């Protein structure tokens, strides 16, 4: 339909799931999370956050994961599996359906799940709060202060990044 | 199970290297013409 | 000669001509001779909804203003 | 944990306002600078009861001193209005810079005439 | 919605437009990871414009300004060390 | 490494740690615990030998899954609470949750097999690291939280490091491998009694740690990784052997050395919280500790081995190194029984 | 030169921003009323709804307290058809 | 002194991407510390009413705050008018 | 508890089960550990946004920025395994049996 | 912390995102703010173990404004008892439920 | 109402980037002493519609190691970025007015670099394999600069509203405000969009076709026509960035003639400056980035941040 869009993206979130961790081959588990990061973004649009969710297509998507597939078009065997190949991949992917269908026939009809967590079973939109935002966007305005509240924060995941660099190149140096 | 390396030194296994040897010549303009170069690089380095 | 490639130019500022006339004058005709309200933060999107419901033909577009109160 | 307290609709029931955005925007700096003191109440009484339904009458208020205001102003120069509010309205961001004239005319009146 | 509708229509045009042409006829990895480690540097001064307009821009002067000078730093190690110049 | 990089690398994972025992917020210690894991990687590959590099595989894999872990658990209670702040958790499966991901980072239950093949790969000097330092950072958030935690859930993590601690250590050769498994069986000893009172916890976690740099720099002064490599020692270094005697002996528990120092006040303390047959297993299985240290004590000095001609050229050369802090960590760790009521300080 | 333009902008915004000022007193006034007069609308509608249903009081309180907490979308649109929930939930992530 | 100007004519002799690099990035670094608008950049920061200015319970005694709006009484952004 | 949030729950779940069941390939592998701080990441911007918590937003950049870190030593480690054993295997990862 | 080095120096690192009633740019709510107010004002100076008892009621609001687990689940009685009530004919909406 | 106006946008952004095959061959030939396409239609107006028509009309080769599910899904990944990716255009008002639209624009930006990627991986060929690869690596290197360049222009113009370039760029163009970086920006345009001295994979002759080693008519109009597609447009950006013109509300009319002008002469140096420079060698990319471009942006972000606070001219974002 349309009010249950965040739940439709959702559903397409974890069978995209189901692609990458069933572990076929490296490119194509990396598309279905490809697809599954693209997804989760517009999750996270759909509930604001167009910052944060434009990250995770800028600097994950297009940034972390491009490497990624990268290292394996260099990397790998000469023949790499499809998608059927082993039954056992198949086997999880289908394992991977039966999880989602019974939960959500289970949330869709008595809407007492209460697998690990309580959750009750109604749509996306009955959890969205209520008031205007004046002239600055929520999400803006709070990871602006990474330079004004986010003191300790800068400090050190900046270090860090720097020992990223360095850690890097020693143990890519080979001795 | 054989007992670990005294130097704590695994033996190295053979080569693994990928010095394909580029067929240069009878398809690529770049080459001017009939000019099949064989030669073998380290992905770049001849 | 060199302007042999003018109407190859031309051509094309013809065809890029038509998205930028288009989105206007459609936000024209979707806006009733007006512009599209553009709506960066929360009270310039309730502001919308104030004018959308009080129209009472449910667009944001037509404004009644001291016509309607007294 | 019992009953939620709710106003009645009869009281409820209010002289809305029935202007648009751009008459309000047009006009915003007069009208807040005029009549200001029944804002200024129910302003205080939004931030102090926390509580909406305290200060409900002042809501009235609020609207009420807003069409004494308009009202001042429809029997004043009201053709430049809409012609001050109509170029207003053709701005995308509703920007005050654009109307300058009309802004002035609107403005040469209300410093004199009202 | 109609970001939804704009997408979905580019989709149908390049499917629709494909389908009429099929049936109507350590080196490369340093480069990837250095990359990387300087792309997710960038994603931490992306609010920066935002964050130009706080009140304590001050404190904003410095630590902005930290992350680019680290920029620099983790290039200048990666430069002097090798790095940049890639293996060949 | 270049002796100032190998530095930085060393004490920024000092810092990482040093965050997590000083952080009240949920996120930043997790942040120490990134650093912890970025610094460890480099120093576990120093020599870069493929023992090194599986090891750095398997010890990177098993903390980072970890790590993962840790975080839906902080995810969780921020979930239903909305408190970013480290207190008591306020909800059951969160609760459970980082126990096993706190767990896995340190890694005293079946999460332990990474503890021997890890250390086993990489060199002497950065086992001590590993082996002593890296279990501060999970055992700090374990006694900060220890209030919430579930007592059936830590203890029966407790007896199953020390009773896999107490089995396996009897195969092992290597000595890498016979220090892992010992680790593992003193990891179960101070998390039993993490629940009752994190005031030993901290006080076995000390001796431990003391005994453990004993045991480890006596190792790098022997230059030797395998018993038959340690029992040759004797001759060259007869001194070294009888050291490693005594802090064997410590080690194992014996009183009145400083072994008795934790196992002691332990069982005194559970004994006060009514669980009297949960400390008559954990002492008693300790004898499966105090085994293959006997076989190590027995094949170092107490029962000189055969040597080698070639080592009478040994004897005419002198050590290097001077192995700092190494005489006042062993006698800090053999003769400090009489000073057990310093406990007090630590609460 | 950008220097002067940027600073005549910040005069521009300053003044937008004093004319919403302005405008807030009957804005949030008028939201005042809209708010709970729709969660009347909805008490009265409760009533004939799970008037047959055995065990409720009307109007029952979420909150142990007494004090008005801010009423979530949820009550407050709720019954009102599917259009109207979805232009006023996901209208300004949707408006472009 | 005379080998330091050297090493400066023969870093932009062979290298003048990077001392125009430095050259920038050593100014970006003290211009804002010495700057005469830094203050003022704060200021018309601080000027800009994103929040609403609530009102307060008169009880007297305040002459700073005004009554009216229009009062004279209170804070003014003259400054920020001129420049 | 909105459906939203299971299926973001699941999430972590489906890929905690590939990151610890192994086929193969430790691409695999490095690729179920992005699935872990990925579905963290959705999980703590859905919170974070809907509460309102305007510092919290803080934590979501500040997640991947750290987990990235991950796949900066994770998919360096595998190249070194797969100069010196070839294939990336875990199955080749078997030379620490004792 | 296990060190309170933060109380020592008097200097801040991460109390300032702890809690969402603490400062917030240009003074916005965190949504439950007036809850976990109450909640926090309940429990200072009062101990772990005493707090989760005598400050239930406060935590329980709180947890309810945050995790909103029974208003959407008594708003689900609502629904399903209504199409439960229209499908039989037995309701018939108002004309304000629509336009 | 919304959907004419998605056809009145793509469709003739389509058209346009057929047509601009015969212009590359032509203005190429009128600087090369040559004529260009004539022959064909008058003045060479029918070429681009003889060249799409075969292509339409040829045998589309599937080769036996090619990937049929990998050998389809690349080319409408390429061809429908691009014409997405013109919907947050400012065209006097945009079509979708994305608050974060320069973010938008760059975040797809990165989503290009699957297309090769996902064909070098699935045409399956030693040559073809390493000649994607060394092709990504450098998209990659080079939008590290570009996220910088766009981080600090916009940094003086306000907000990431694609729509606030118009109001910013009011009196003066912000090209003298920040030529140093203009032409850091327009070499970084030059390189991402794959034309020389960065043409490499497209090359005629430096990877044969690059990406189009094994791939031929047929599918491969949606694989050559997508790289000209963000040629008309990335110079466009770089037209709204620093050549920016007036818009008048009441006469959109004026800003389509400049901006219009403005990027199709742009598109005319960027086809001048393949036809005067020979092609960059790959560790002479990495070079010219990473330890050239790469500091020197640094430091011109250095400057413009510390500017506005400098002179207190924050830029209001609202
Ligand atoms: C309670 C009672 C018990 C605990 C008492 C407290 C002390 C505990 C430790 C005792 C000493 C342990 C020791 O060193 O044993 C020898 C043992 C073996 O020494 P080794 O034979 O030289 O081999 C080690 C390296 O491979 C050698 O590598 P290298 O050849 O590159 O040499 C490196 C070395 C030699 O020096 C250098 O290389 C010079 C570096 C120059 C640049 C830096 C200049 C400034 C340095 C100081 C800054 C302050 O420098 C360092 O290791 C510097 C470390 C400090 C960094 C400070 C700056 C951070 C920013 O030490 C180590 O393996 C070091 C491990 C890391 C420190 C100890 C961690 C275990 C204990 C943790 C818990 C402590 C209790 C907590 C409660
Ligand atoms: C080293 C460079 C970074 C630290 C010094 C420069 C930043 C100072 C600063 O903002 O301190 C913030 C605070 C002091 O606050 P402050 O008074 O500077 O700013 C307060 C701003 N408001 C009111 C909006 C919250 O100090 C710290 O957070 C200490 C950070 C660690 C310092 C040591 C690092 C080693
Ligand atoms: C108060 C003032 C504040 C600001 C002051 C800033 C400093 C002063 C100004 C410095 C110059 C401007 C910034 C740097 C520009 C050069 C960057 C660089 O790396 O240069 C050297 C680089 C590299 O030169 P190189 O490789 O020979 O040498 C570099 C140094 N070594 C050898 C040590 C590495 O040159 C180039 O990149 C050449 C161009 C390559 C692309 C080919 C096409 C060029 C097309 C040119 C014509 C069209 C231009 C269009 C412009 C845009 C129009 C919209
Ligand atoms: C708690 C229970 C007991 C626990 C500990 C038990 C320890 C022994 C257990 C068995 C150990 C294994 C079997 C024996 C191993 C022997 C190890 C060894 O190295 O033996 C040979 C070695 C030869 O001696 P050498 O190193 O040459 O030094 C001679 C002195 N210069 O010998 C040595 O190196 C030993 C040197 C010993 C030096 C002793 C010095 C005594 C000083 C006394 C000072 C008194 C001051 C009094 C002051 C009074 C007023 C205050
Ligand atoms: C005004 C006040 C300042 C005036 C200028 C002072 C600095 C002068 C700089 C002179 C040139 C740089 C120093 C030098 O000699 O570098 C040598 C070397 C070059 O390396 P390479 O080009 O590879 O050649 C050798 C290998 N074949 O260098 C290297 O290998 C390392 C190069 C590192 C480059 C880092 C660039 C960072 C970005 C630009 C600077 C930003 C600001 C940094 C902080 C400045 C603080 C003052």
């Amino acid at each position: 339909m349309t009010m249950y869009i965040a739940f439709i993206l959702s559903t397409i979130f974890v069978i995209g799931f189901v692609g990458f961790s069933s572990k076929p081959s490296p490119i194509y588990g990396g598309l279905g999370l490809i697809v599954s990061g693209g997804v989760g973004c517009g999750i996270v649009l759909n509930f604001g956050g167009s910052f944060l969710g434009l990250m995770v297509f800028l600097i994950y998507l297009g940034g972390m994961l491009v490497v990624f597939g990268y290292t394996t078009a260099m990397a790998t065997e000469m023949y790499p599996e499809v998608w059927v190949s082993n039954k056992t991949v198949f086997g999880a992917f289908v394992s991977g359906l039966m999880m989602e269908f019974c939960m959500v026939y289970y949330a869709l009809k008595e809407e007492e799940v209460e697998i690990i967590f309580k959750f009750n079973g109604l749509g996306d939109w009955v959890i969205y709060d209520t008031g205007d935002s004046g002239f600055f966007s929520e999400e803006a305005m709070g990871i602006a202060a990474l330079y004004s509240y986010g003191t300790w924060l800068v400090i050190v995941t900046g270090w860090s990044l720097l020992i990223g660099v360095v850690v890097i190149m020693e143990i890519t140096r080979g001795n | 199970w054989k007992p670990p390396p005294w130097n704590d030194v695994d033996p190295p296994k053979d080569t693994l290297v990928s010095n394909l040897t580029l067929n240069f010549g009878p398809q690529h303009p770049a080459a001017h013409g009939v000019l099949r170069l064989v030669m073998e690089l380290s992905g770049e380095m001849v | 000669m060199w302007f042999e490639i003018l109407p190859g130019i031309a051509v094309m500022a013809a065809c890029l001509f038509i998205p930028g006339m288009a989105t206007a004058h459609i936000h024209k005709f979707t806006n009733g001779g007006k512009e599209k309200r553009v709506a960066h933060f929360s009270y310039q999107w309730n502001l919308m909804e104030r004018d959308r419901c009080i129209s009472g033909v449910n667009r944001y577009h037509v404004t009644k203003g001291l016509e309607n109160i007294d | 944990p019992g009953i939620v307290e709710l106003p009645t609709l009869e009281d409820l029931k209010v002289q809305e306002v029935k202007v648009s955005s751009s008459v309000l925007k047009a006009a915003a700096h007069h009208y807040g600078a005029q009549c200001d003191k029944p804002n200024k109440e129910f302003m205080l009484c939004r931030w102090e009861e926390k509580d909406p339904r305290r200060c409900l009458e002042e809501g009235k208020l609020v609207n009420q001193c807003a069409l004494d205001f308009f009202r001042q102003i429809k029997r004043h120069c009201a053709e430049p209005f809409t012609e001050y509010w109509t170029c207003i309205d053709y701005s995308g961001l509703q920007l005050f810079r654009h109307c300058r004239k009309q802004q002035a005319k609107f403005d040469e009146c209300v410093l004199d005439k009202l | 919605m109609n970001i939804m509708l704009t997408l979905l229509t580019n989709v149908t045009l390049a499917s629709l437009l494909v389908l009429i042409a099929f049936w109507l006829p350590m080196k490369f990895f340093l480069v990837a990871i250095t990359f990387l480690l300087f792309d997710l540097e960038i994603a931490l001064l992306l609010p920066l414009p935002w964050a130009s307009q706080t009140n304590n821009l001050k404190t904003m002067l410095t630590m902005a300004l930290f992350l680019l000078i680290l920029l620099a730093a983790s290039l200048a190690y990666e430069w002097t060390q090798k790095g940049l110049e890639w293996a060949e | 490494m270049n002796p100032i990089i190998y530095t930085t690398l060393i004490m920024t994972v000092m810092s990482g740690t040093m965050l997590v025992m000083i952080s009240s917020h949920w996120l930043l210690i997790w942040i120490g615990f990134e650093m912890n894991l970025l610094a460890m990687i480099p120093v576990l590959m120093k020599n870069f030998n493929p023992r090194a590099t599986e090891a750095a595989t398997k010890y990177f894999l098993t903390q980072a899954t970890a790590s993962m872990m840790l975080m839906m658990a902080i995810i969780i209670n921020l979930l239903y609470s909305g408190q970013w702040t480290i207190t008591k958790m306020f909800n059951p499966v969160a609760m459970t949750m980082m126990t096993m991901a706190l767990a896995m980072k340190l890694g005293l239950s079946p999460f332990h097999f990474w503890v021997p093949e890890v250390t086993q790969g990489i060199s002497l000097q950065a086992g001590l690291l590993l082996l002593t330092w890296q279990k501060l950072a999970p055992l700090s958030v374990l006694c900060q939280i220890s209030q919430s935690i579930n007592p059936n859930l830590m203890l029966t993590m407790a007896m199953l490091s020390i009773l896999i601690g107490g089995w396996g250590g009897l195969n092992q050769t290597q000595l890498r491998k016979i220090m892992a498994y010992s680790s593992i069986a003193h990891m179960g000893w101070m998390t039993a009694v993490l629940p009752y009172n994190t005031t030993m916890t901290i006080l076995n976690l000390l001796i431990y740690i003391t005994m453990t740099l004993a045991m480890f720099m006596l190792l790098i002064h022997s230059s030797a990784t395998t018993t038959l490599s340690l029992s040759h020692t004797w001759n060259k270094m007869p001194v070294i052997t009888s050291l490693m005697m005594v802090t064997l002996l410590s080690m194992g528990g014996l009183p009145p050395l400083s072994g008795f120092m934790p196992k002691w006040m332990i069982i005194q303390e559970m004994t006060k919280n009514e669980s009297i047959i949960m400390p008559t297993l954990m002492a008693m299985t300790a004898l499966l500790n105090l085994y293959f240290y006997m076989r190590l004590a027995y094949s170092s000095s107490l029962t000189m081995f055969p040597s080698t001609n070639n080592m009478k050229m040994k004897w005419q050369f002198e050590h290097t190194k001077q192995m700092k802090l190494l005489p006042t960590m062993i006698v800090l760790s053999t003769l400090v029984l009489p000073m057990t009521p310093a406990l007090s300080s630590l609460n | 030169s950008m220097m002067k333009w940027n600073r005549e902008r910040r005069r521009l915004q300053i003044e937008d921003f004093e004319a919403r000022i302005a405008l807030m007193p009957l804005f949030q006034a008028e939201k005042d009323r809209r708010v709970l007069q729709m969660l009347r609308e909805n008490l009265e509608e409760e009533a004939i709804i799970m008037k047959d249903v055995p065990d409720w009081k009307v109007g029952e309180s979420v909150f142990h307290t007494t004090r008005w907490v801010t009423p979530m979308m949820g009550e407050l649109y709720g019954l009102r058809t599917n259009e109207e929930i979805l232009s006023a939930t996901y209208g300004f992530i949707w408006y472009t | 002194a005379g080998r330091i100007a050297s090493f400066l004519k023969n870093a932009w002799a062979k290298e003048p991407v990077l001392v125009a690099s430095f050259a920038i990035g050593g100014l970006a670094i003290i211009l804002p510390s010495l700057s005469p608008y830094t203050n003022y950049a704060i200021r018309i920061n601080r000027a800009t009413p994103y929040n609403y200015p609530v009102p307060l319970r008169d009880d007297g005694n305040m002459p700073d705050v005004p009554s009216h709006p229009q009062d004279p009484q209170g804070p003014s952004l003259e400054w920020l008018k001129n420049l | 508890m909105p459906l939203v949030y299971m299926n973001i729950i699941m999430a972590f779940a489906i890929a905690l089960a590939g990151l610890l069941m192994y086929r193969s390939h430790l691409m695999s592998s490095l690729l179920c550990l992005e699935g872990m701080m990925l579905s963290l990441f959705i999980m703590s911007t859905l919170i974070i946004l809907n509460t309102h918590f305007t510092l919290a937003n803080m934590m979501p950049i500040i997640l991947l920025v750290f987990a990235a870190c991950e796949a900066a030593l994770g998919l360096s480690l595998l190249v070194m395994v797969s100069n010196t054993y070839g294939t990336d295997y875990v199955q080749n990862l078997n030379l620490l049996q004792c | 912390p296990f060190f309170d080095v933060q109380k020592r120096l008097g200097l801040d690192l991460d109390r300032w995102m702890t809690i969402q009633s603490a400062e917030q740019p240009h003074k916005i709510p965190g949504r439950c703010h007036a809850f976990e107010k109450e909640w926090i004002e309940c429990a200072h100076g009062i101990g772990g173990i005493r707090a989760e008892k005598e400050c239930k009621i406060e935590f329980d609001d709180f947890v309810e404004c945050l995790l909103r687990q029974k208003t959407m689940k008594r708003l689900s009685a609502i629904k399903r008892q209504r199409d439960k009530l229209i499908k039989e004919g037995k309701y018939t909406p108002p004309p304000h439920h629509l336009g | 109402m919304f959907m004419i106006n998605i056809l009145s946008l793509i469709i003739p952004i389509l058209l346009a980037v057929a047509f601009l095959t015969l212009v590359e061959r032509k203005v190429l030939g009128y600087m090369q002493l040559r004529k260009g396409p004539n022959v064909v239609g008058p003045y060479g107006l029918l070429q681009p519609i003889a060249d799409a028509l075969k292509l339409v009309t040829k045998e589309p080769l599937r080769p036996g190691t090619s990937s049929i599910s990998m050998f389809i899904i690349a080319p409408i990944l390429g061809l429908s970025l691009a014409l997405t990716m013109w919907v947050p255009l400012p065209m006097p008002y945009p079509l979708i007015n994305m608050n974060l639209g320069v973010l938008f624009m760059l975040a797809m930006s990165s989503l290009a670099v699957y297309s090769i990627l996902w064909s070098g991986w699935a045409s399956n060929s030693k040559y073809a394999l390493i000649g994607a690869l060394r092709a990504v690596a450098q998209t990659i290197s080079y939008e590290v600069t570009l996220a910088i360049i766009l981080l600090s222009v916009l940094l003086m113009n306000g907000s990431y509203t694609l729509s606030t370039l118009i109001t910013t760029q009011e009196h003066i163009w912000m090209i003298f405000t920040s030529w140093p970086l203009a032409m850091m920006w327009f070499i970084s345009t030059l390189a991402e969009t794959n034309r020389a001295p960065f043409d490499l994979t497209e090359g005629e002759s430096e990877l044969v076709s690059g990406f189009n080693v094994e791939y031929a008519a047929g599918p491969f109009a949606m694989f050559f026509m997508a790289e000209y597609a963000n040629i008309i447009m990335m110079n466009a950006f770089t037209a709204i960035l620093f050549l920016g013109a007036s818009h008048d509300p009441h006469t959109p009319e004026l800003y389509t003639i400049n901006f219009v002008l403005k990027t199709l002469a742009l598109t005319i140096t960027f086809l001048w400056i393949r036809a005067s420079y020979p092609r960059f060698r790959y560790d002479q990319l990495m070079h010219l980035l990473w330890k050239s471009f790469l500091p020197l942006t640094l430091a011109l972000c250095m400057w413009h941040i510390s500017l506005p606070i400098m002179t207190a001219s924050i830029p209001p974002q609202s």
